[PDB]
């Protein structure tokens, strides 16, 4: 029996057109004899019957012609029996020929509850099922049914699926938010423990919790179900098992030639309370330790570090709304690594440019109220630019969360010799301060200022290999600087890792240079401001950026003030400082700026500011709960001299910083590290980039250089305000500023 | 021949 | 009797904390009280029996300040009875305490089919009404179509209005759901409020339905797996229960619970692909059915009142406050936008184009109809932000012309209204001998535009709409059909199609009559430099201090191509350009326009070459065969060997920024002024025609210049040939026959 | 007293 595609409703008028009409697509047919023939193409008749309908009204030539020139074109299959003209029609709006449809429905499925799934809510998904011609098995697909997608019985069921080679589906229809795949292939797509490792990281509260009850394998909280969210969740589930039937089947006829999409590495969340749809997607991690093999990162560790020429075109490869593109697959509660990422510039205000990432292990109320307030801020001159600088802090800090599977190996620094790096040579902490320890901590307005106990080199810890760019081989540091997070005994924490010279980028070379300049920015402050030295500021016209002498201008609009303090030190990297306060509580805010080019350098400065600034300043101050908050709300441009230039000397222009860069990233590394290695200076750098991420990730670390933390050990804190000639003698360690840095 | 050569179809 | 709230999972940390674990919400309570009490708040108990288990652990009268402070806050419920745990959480999660939830039930419900609903798919959402605990018959109507054209629909809309009945809408049935609106009479639209949207985003059905007249709605939802069905029918039951409850709650704890419902809304769930995206019904003021459809026709015979907008670029304000205050209006179902796409390869910074989609008239022919659905809109612009607002405004200000025939007009003969009336050849410029051979030109024509209408015929008593002259500050009168877009009229006297020449958007009346007025010029300066085949000096981009010109020309280099821009300012002496760009290698150029005409020239020459941006790059990629363009034909047979005047003169010198003096302000009122005595001194009057629509907002407008030219091929006595002699660029005017033979192909 | 001055409820 034939006929034309049954979700089209077909339309003759009378001249020479015959109108298909679909609901998510039209067609029009043209020509006398269309209009003869496509009545009777309904289903009813069979090309035979046809004839007496017309003959000696039409030949049966002219027919078949038509016929064969509908059918290779796609217009015409033949009916199926055993199918509604609804069910065909639905099957037929996916390009999918009901004969083919109904064969590929025979194929059973199994179900299989886990958690406090009830049996009758099994039953009513075989219902689902079993009215849409699908029919269940006491496999091709595999359904499990949970009411929570971090039920430890999932594990089980994963090796086995693996080690099986079953593809199995994951559902959960209870609670005010269905969740829905993915469709899990083994060897195609990413195991459970793909998802799971995700899900882990996106519910602190939940895993803090659990840390605190375990102290003294998950938490189901999916109670909030309607009779009818759950019967909306399972019959949505039924729908896209049979789209996944029908697609399997057609895929052993031929590959591909299938093209509408199935939950196969996707999860849909469809929020009932909230009312909203959501698709994420699940990354096959590479490290996986289930489905993949965890070892790549601790060989990648020892192996020696490639660098090549990446050319340039503002000294990105690329530019920042591909990367956004290419990693925004990241941005998920549920899948991915950033939350959300939102805007909070009033798009009144075209200068002004911030996002909020989304965004950690605590062992209590306090310690968890802590986590949660962290997270990311973009800054840039441009929406696109900030909205790429926001994602990819967020990145940043992740990839650099230690998980395990980190190049390590344990030993005493005995044991490794020339090749380790004392760890108080990247910290710089005092002998008085290690001493005071216990005292000065419980003393501290803000915990950047804690102080570890001290380094035991008796004992036997994990070392990360790091690469030194300067003698280009394999240094040491502690695992316990190199990553977020690492765990260490309570009687030897000697360190925690800091964000202190983490940066990414489209490319391995961009991530150092950023890097490396994230610690000329650190050390420059920190000579400023614990010496708490005059120093000039910065001729914004002189630039040719005329961004600078605009944000003034509104800054001035806006009850406030703005100036630039050159922060250039020993290493002649273009260094600044924005600083800015207001005219009408003073609210003093601070931005830091440093990179070869000095005009990228004050605009890194200046975003900075705007990013923490003004999004504070339209709050009232006694409300602010912000963890900078009483220097805004207290202290005084009057009470610290050295945050405005001393009118003593010149104003700086753009002249007085020389250029060396290059059109190479490479280059300017290479650059970097002989600056650095001039000073006395060692580069070295670990490679964090996690390749379920994809963006690269690193940690710069060039020991002796200085946080602008209060860490008042002997080093280049003292001696090079002296080598330049700023201080015709070395401070001492009482007399450094009182006041910790606020930002 | 005429009636079969008019016969065009296409999308909308 | 007593419990907390039911959503809530409840853990002890045993010393001082507990914490209330949610799927949407997290909570943490500190207090060794707490601690010893919220085990006893699990619905197992009453107040009567808690402190019996305590007693001598904790006094009785320490319990009450703990469950006071808990009902402040609301973490305190007691427990309703007639709802089962599942049920009680669902609505606590939403901040409804359960005894509260269960009283809002109570409140009825009526079903009512309509077109093909099967009387057993009503029976199925009454059963998943039931089961959620919703009873069925008020306070609410609910209806069942498989379109949301049905004609009948019209008649239960207006009883709703009449009875003031709050009623929802609703479409399970083919493989995209349709849910909601809501309809509250008086606070949201009504189903035409809806229904005039409808009709305009169906164009094939709209077209198919009047071709049948050649000899209500097409039902086109067949696809319906029973589960997609029984989908919708659940989701459906589940956004019931929601505003019934609501609407209870919002008045009992007002405030309190804030989440959202279908009151205004329309979701549509593509079953097919998996797409759920959510649309805004706007109340129509000018609404025939619950308004006052003579709005329009009062304001436009009320005098135009125009006010001072300083400048801050410029434009009163940003692009993305714009884009953010319409994205509402790019809906394919309630919006007017349809799509709005960014088609640039965000590898280049400097290129931004987007594409959208735009509804526009409805045809009565099979090849009418491929000429509508052609017809989109598109955005340019230096930034991306303004690259998109750009294609949002441009596809409103297309809609907002469109003749929906509540606008201000009149009937009387040309002599019955005096010189206050407007001759149409006045505005159209067709020559004698043009209309002379009409029928033969119109058929052997190449394009659409160049299409010849009759003769108006003075003795025939058409439409005239009112217009306000800037210039002499009362109205005057131009005929209806010149107005707006797709005025019928009677196919004996066809004298005009509305064209697109004078139309703007813009965030203020002022603004857009300011962008309208240069669009005119743009479009004269064109006609003169086209038709009579000028040589025209190119501009010196350098000069500009704005470095955009020179970077985009480095780009364009790289690529394959060239890009000059050349000076077409006329008489009126606003500065105007015509961007040119071609391919060096292949076997087409591929040459390119783009045009712009600004009081600052600067913008001026970023109109134009933004536009051969637009076009350009798009095209190139795409080979030969696959072009399919309206300037196909242009593309790939003409070569600049044949078109001379399109590269630049080497006799005249280069134009440089220090050529084209300050005419605008700080104030784009008074921009709109300098204009229209600029016209006034070249013997032009101004007239104005306000498009906007209320439902719409952005400003619209149709400047109108009697007189001034235009892209097509138009050769009445005028501007086009006498400009060019007074301003010394002829010695004497060209013939008709001279003028150029190939039309304007962009 | 102190066991309800410590009384205290927050959203995370
Ligand atoms: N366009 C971009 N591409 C890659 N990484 C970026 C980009 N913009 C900013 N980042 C990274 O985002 C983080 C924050 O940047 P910033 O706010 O400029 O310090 C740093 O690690 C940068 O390297
Ligand atoms: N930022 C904006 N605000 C309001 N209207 C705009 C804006 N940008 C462009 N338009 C309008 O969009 C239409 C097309 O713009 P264009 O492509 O620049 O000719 C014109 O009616 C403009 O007035
Ligand atoms: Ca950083
Ligand atoms: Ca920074
Ligand atoms: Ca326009
Ligand atoms: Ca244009
Ligand atoms: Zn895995
Ligand atoms: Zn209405």
């Amino acid at each position: 029996l034939l006929q034309i595609q049954p979700h089209f409703h077909v339309e003759v008028i009378e001249p020479k057109q015959v109108y298909l009409l679909g609901e998510q697509a039209n067609h029009a047919l043209t020509g006398q004899l269309y209009c003869q023939i496509l009545p009777l193409l309904n289903g009813q008749y069979t090309l035979e019957q046809i004839v007496e309908k017309l003959d000696g009204e039409v030949p049966p030539e002219y027919i078949d012609y038509v016929l064969e020139r509908l059918a290779e074109k796609g217009y015409l299959t033949e009916a199926a029996p055993e199918l509604s003209s609804e069910v065909a029609a639905f099957w037929s709006e996916l390009g999918i020929a009901p004969p083919v449809a109904a064969e590929a429905l025979r194929q059973p499925v199994t179900l299989t509850p886990v958690g406090n799934i009830s049996e009758v809510t099994v039953a009513a998904l075989t219902t689902a099922l079993r009215d849409i011609g699908i029919s269940v098995q006491t496999t091709a697909l595999n359904v499990v049914l949970t009411d929570d997608y971090l039920q430890p019985e999932l594990a089980k069921i994963n090796k086995q699926a693996l080690e099986s080679q079953q593809t199995w589906l994951l559902v959960k229809p209870v609670g005010s938010v269905l969740w829905l795949g993915p469709v899990f292939v083994p060897g195609k797509t990413g195991c459970w423990d793909c998802l799971a490792h995700r899900l882990r990281g996106n519910r602190e509260v939940e895993a803090s919790v659990l840390r605190q009850k375990q102290a003294q394998g998950c938490l189901p909280t999916a109670r909030a179900t309607l009779p009818s969210t759950l019967q909306t969740g399972l019959q949505f589930a039924a729908t896209e098992i049979a789209k996944w039937i029908v697609k399997y089947h057609v895929n052993a006829t031929a590959p591909g030639t299938v093209f509408f999409p199935t939950l196969d590495g996707k999860i849909i969340t469809l929020n009932h309370s909230i009312l909203d749809l959501k698709s994420h997607i699940l990354i096959k991690r590479s490290q996986c330790p289930t489905c993949g093999d965890p070892k790549i990162l601790q060989h990648r560790g020892f192996e020696p570090l490639k660098l090549e020429s990446r050319p340039k075109q503002g000294h990105r490869g690329t530019t920042p709304e591909q990367t956004v593109q290419k990693y925004q697959h990241l941005i998920s509660p549920v899948t991915g690594v950033v939350t959300e990422l939102v805007r909070i510039t009033d798009p009144a205000n075209p200068l002004v440019h911030t996002y909020r990432a989304g965004h950690g292990s605590a062992t209590s109320l306090r310690g968890l109220r802590n986590t949660l307030k962290h997270k990311s801020s973009g800054k840039g001159k441009t929406d696109s630019q900030s909205k790429a600088s926001g994602l990819c802090e967020a990145v940043e800090r992740y990839s650099g969360i230690f998980q395990g599977d980190e190049p390590r190996k344990r030993a005493t620094l005995a044991e490794l010799g020339d090749l380790a790096i004392h760890p108080e040579q990247c910290l710089c902490f005092s002998d008085g301060q290690y001493a005071n320890r216990e005292t000065l901590n419980e003393q501290a307005t803000v915990a950047h200022d804690w102080i570890p106990q001290r380094f035991d080199a008796s004992q036997a810890i994990e070392w990360t290999p790091v690469w030194s760019l300067t003698e280009q081989t394999h240094k040491y540091l502690p695992t316990a600087l190199c990553y977020y997070h690492y765990p260490l005994p309570p009687e030897h924490r000697f360190a925690r890792g800091d964000s202190n010279g983490n940066a990414a980028g489209n490319t391995l070379e961009e991530a150092i240079l950023q890097g490396f300049m994230e610690l000329v920015e650190r050390d420059g402050v920190a000579l400023w401001w614990y010496n708490r030295l005059r120093r000039p500021a910065v001729d914004l016209g002189s630039f040719n950026e005329p961004y600078f002498v605009q944000l003034q201008q509104f800054y001035r609009e806006n009850d406030r003030d703005l100036w630039v303090l050159d922060l250039t030190a020993d290493l002649g990297i273009p260094a600044f400082a924005g600083v800015s306060n207001r005219k009408t509580s003073e609210r003093l805010i601070l931005g830091f700026g440093a990179h070869l080019d000095p005009t990228i350098a004050i605009l890194r400065a200046v975003t900075e500011v705007n990013q923490i600034g003004l999004e504070l300043d339209k709050v009232p101050d006694e409300n602010l709960k912000s963890d900078a908050t009483d220097w805004l709300i207290t202290e005084k441009l009057a009470d610290h001299p050295y945050l405005l230039p001393d009118t003593t000397q010149p104003l700086k222009t753009a002249q007085d910083y020389p250029k060396r860069w290059s059109d190479d990233i490479y280059t300017d590394v290479m650059t970097c590290v002989n600056i650095a290695q001039q000073a006395g200076l060692e580069t070295l750098v670990i490679d964090q980039t996690r390749p379920d991420i994809g963006l690269n990730v690193v940690k710069v670390t060039v020991p002796g250089m200085r946080h602008f933390w209060s860490r008042f050990g002997e080093g280049r804190l003292y001696d090079v305000p002296v080598k330049l000639g700023w201080l015709d003698e070395p401070l001492t360690e009482a007399q450094m500023n009182p006041t910790p840095m606020p930002f | 021949s005429s009636q079969l050569a008019e016969l065009s179809e296409e999308a909308l």
